RNA sequence: GACGGAGCCAGCGAGUACAACCUUGGCCGAGAGGUCUGGGUAAUCUUGUGAAACUCCGUCGUGCUGGGGAUAGAGCAUUGUAAUUAUUGCUCUUCAACGAGGAAUUCCUAGUAAGCGCAAGUCAUCAGCUUGCGUUGAUUACGUCCCUGCCCUUUGUACACACC
């Protein structure tokens, strides 16, 4: 309710926030996943990305 | 086909603006020995003046020299579009500048210590002896020269 | 510059007597014997080449190499 | 047995247009020539000065005849090279558009290439007649 | 009454190959039940989607690295029908997994 | 005589000719950066700041130095519309005081403050 | 080899409707860039990513030279609310250190080493980094414990928090 409460957060690390944790770090953003790496990894099997090769 | 041949007739091993402008080297990599005078724009110094670029900076007639001088000093006046300068839009006049030789080092020097009255942080850079354009020196460049 | 190709016309004399029943006629050969080079040395060559004596072998770009007429 | 582009050593060729060009003295030399770099990624204009900008609508021209469709940035894409951007590793740099363009107005002009459908630049009848007699003329002088 | 012969063209994707041969198979099958003009599966190439991830969550340790792919098989289905009949078609022959999807008309 | 050293300018325009232009002006005659952020629509990083400086301008000690106004817009741009009168330049700690020549033209404030205290072990 | 032409061949990719993705083609500009229009939610359009290294003919021929590109000076662009503490792109000018690197020491046995780009990753903007990818493509073993590390066997031990 104050005067203002925000600084322009439209791009940069900023804009970009994980899905699970929230994290500003290390965040996958290919083919729109939104998902930060650690947390991607371990849940790969649920997207359906498999290890291979 | 054939070799143009010339025994001596024109005299090698001469003097252009001040210093030296040596023989055996092109029409136009001669002048790169002036200051000032880089690579692109003697070439086209040279085009203008209409010089043959198979030809040494050793030979030259002296009328195409003085065309070659004047051409330097004022390129405004000529067919070059002037766009590619050293002052252009300038630091004080507002006009198209390329100074020359012995001029150059001197009007940098004088951007200098204009820039040094100023106070700004190039300036202050360049009174220390250190990295202007944000180059950080944790390392590179430790023999002060 | 530290001379051998410059211009000159007793040079070029001594290269012109320096063609019928021979061996070697390239640019380095040229530069080799206190000669011409460069992009001169090819020409001078061609001088000769131009009324008969030297034939050309190869012709490949900054590397040359010549023969007499047989 | 017949004639044609395909036919011959290329570089001759492009030579021999070029030769062409400037015997005809038509084509409309914008006035850049003496003054600009071809490729934006370059240490230098052209080494012969006078001329080769001939050249280059020459290379063009028998470029479109080789293909269907041909436009401005993928001349551009096709004349650049790598650029030395200092103490960093080199990258492809498109050529400088303009002067193709320019090149291609030039050609239009002229009656050698025609505005396509779909986009970009072919080539006319009368251009094609013309690559056929310097195709010709070409092997002729081999012979 | 109905009965006017469109331009129908049906998408099939999915990541399970068996799933996706069973139901193009499926499809087959009624098209001939149907016999209409018919333009065989057409298979196109195979989409492998790439990821690379330091194993490591805190960034210690010799530096490995993943690669989770997940492949993407896409294949195509033409048919010279009336719409409704297209639609009985697909209506069955739905397995989890295989999404069917229809262009439909031209 | 008609020239002592020499009179000094924007890109042409001498020392009176500066002082009573407005931004236009400047806009139209500066180097490429300074016009590119004139384009780009400001909104009050200019327009409180100047309007202080026109207050503090008004009251005078008389052919000297007007009241000091502070300013945290430490990277704006010095038109010659705020010639002479001295602005405290944020730096982290402390506003740094800045005197405005008719040589400032298009420059920023950050250049003149300086956020770190410079290097000492053998220059 | 360098620089100019010209010849002119890839494979992995990626790509937006609630946004602003990839962006051909046409005009304007030496550039950078603008601009109008598009085509594409994609084996369909960008894209044949006509990428570099390369090959062809020319200019310099071994001189801190046209090798090499650092600092610099000035301008013109672009992204963003904001570029000084150059974001970066381009233009002219400036031309520094380095004639193949001591004590050392890394990587490597075949489409490999090495050369060369391209590509996604981060990304509003920034590649000297990274995962891939192709392109060009060798030299030399096809072995041995000499060194280095590891393992085992036999031995000795007053160590078993184990030779710190
Ligand atoms: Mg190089
Ligand atoms: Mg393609
Ligand atoms: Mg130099
Ligand atoms: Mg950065």
């Amino acid at each position: 309710e104050n005067v203002w409460y925000s600084h322009p957060r439209k791009f940069g690390k900023g804009s970009r926030q994980c899905r699970i944790s929230g994290s500003h770090s290390g965040l996958i953003r290919k083919y729109g996943l939104n998902i930060d790496r650690q947390s991607f990894r371990e849940k790969a099997n649920d997207i359906g990305f498999y290890k291979y090769r | 086909s054939l070799v143009v041949q010339e025994q001596g007739s024109f005299q090698h091993i001469l003097r252009l603006l001040n210093t030296n402008v040596d023989g055996n080297i092109n029409v136009v990599y001669a002048l790169t020995t002036i200051r000032g005078v880089g690579r692109r724009y003697a070439n086209l110094v040279c085009k203008k003046a209409d010089v043959d670029l198979h030809k040494r900076a050793g030979e030259l007639t002296q009328e195409e020299l003085e065309r070659i001088v004047q051409i330097m000093q004022n390129p405004t006046h000529y067919k070059i579009p002037a766009w590619f300068l050293n002052r252009q839009k300038d630091v004080n006049d507002g006009k198209d500048y390329h100074s020359l030789a012995n001029n150059l080092e001197s009007k940098l020097r004088d951007d200098l210590e204009r820039l040094k009255k100023i106070r700004s942080h190039r300036g202050i850079r360049h009174f220390w002896g250190l990295r202007v354009r944000g180059q950080h020196t944790k390392t590179t460049g430790r023999r002060r020269a | 510059a530290k001379h051998a190709v410059v211009l000159d016309q007793d040079k070029f004399d001594r290269i012109m007597k320096e063609a019928p029943t021979y061996r070697y006629v390239s640019v380095s050969v040229l530069v080799d014997r206190f000669k011409l080079g460069g992009s001169l040395a090819r020409v001078a060559l061609r001088h000769l080449e131009n009324e008969g004596i030297i034939k050309p072998v190869s012709k490949h770009s900054k590397q040359a190499i010549y023969t007499r007429a047989t | 047995p017949g004639v044609s582009v395909r036919d011959v050593p290329a570089q001759d060729f492009i030579n021999n247009y070029a030769s062409f060009l400037q015997r005809q003295g038509k084509l409309e030399v914008p006035g850049y020539v003496d003054i600009v770099k071809t490729s934006a990624g370059n240490e230098l204009p052209p080494q012969d000065s006078e001329g080769w900008f001939y050249k280059r609508a020459a290379s063009v021209a028998r470029h479109i005849y080789l293909r269907k469709q041909v436009g401005v940035g993928k001349l551009n894409k096709l004349y650049g090279g790598a650029k030395n951007r200092g103490v960093r590793p080199h990258k492809h740099v498109d050529a400088s558009g303009s002067i193709n363009r320019k090149v291609l107005q030039s050609l239009e002009k002229l009656g050698v290439v025609e505005i396509s459908p779909k986009g970009g630049r072919r080539i006319s009848d009368n251009g094609l007649r013309d690559l056929d007699r310097i195709a010709a003329a070409t092997l002729e002088d081999e012979e | 009454q109905e009965v006017v012969i469109h331009k129908i063209r049906i998408n099939l994707t999915s990541t399970k190959v068996k799933q996706l041969e069973n139901v193009s198979a499926n499809i087959i099958k009624n098209a001939e039940t149907f016999k209409l003009v018919k333009k065989g599966p057409v298979r196109l190439p195979t989409k492998v989607l790439k990821i690379s991830t330091r194993k490591t969550p805190n960034g210690e340790g010799s530096k490995t690295w993943d690669t989770y792919e997940m492949r993407i098989h896409k294949r195509y289905i033409d048919l010279e029908a009336p719409a409704h009949i297209v639609k009985r078609i697909t209506q069955i022959t739905i397995e989890p997994g295989v999404d069917v999807e229809v262009i439909i008309a031209a | 005589r008609k020239r002592s050293f020499k009179t000094y300018s924007y890109k042409g325009v001498d020392l009176e000719k500066l002082l009573e232009m407005p931004t236009e002006d400047f806009v139209k005659l500066a180097p490429a950066r300074v016009r590119r952020k004139f384009a780009r629509g400001l909104s009050e990083k200019p327009a409180g700041l100047m309007k202080k400086l026109r207050a503090a301008k008004l009251s005078a000690p008389e052919n000297e130095k007007p009241a000091v106004v502070r300013t945290h817009l430490r990277n704006m741009i010095i038109v010659p519309e705020m010639i002479g009168s001295v602005v405290g330049v944020y730096n982290g700690k402390v506003f740094n005081q800045v005197e405005i020549r008719p040589e400032m033209v298009g420059h920023y404030l950050g250049e003149f403050s300086i956020t770190y205290t410079p290097v000492r072990h053998g220059r």
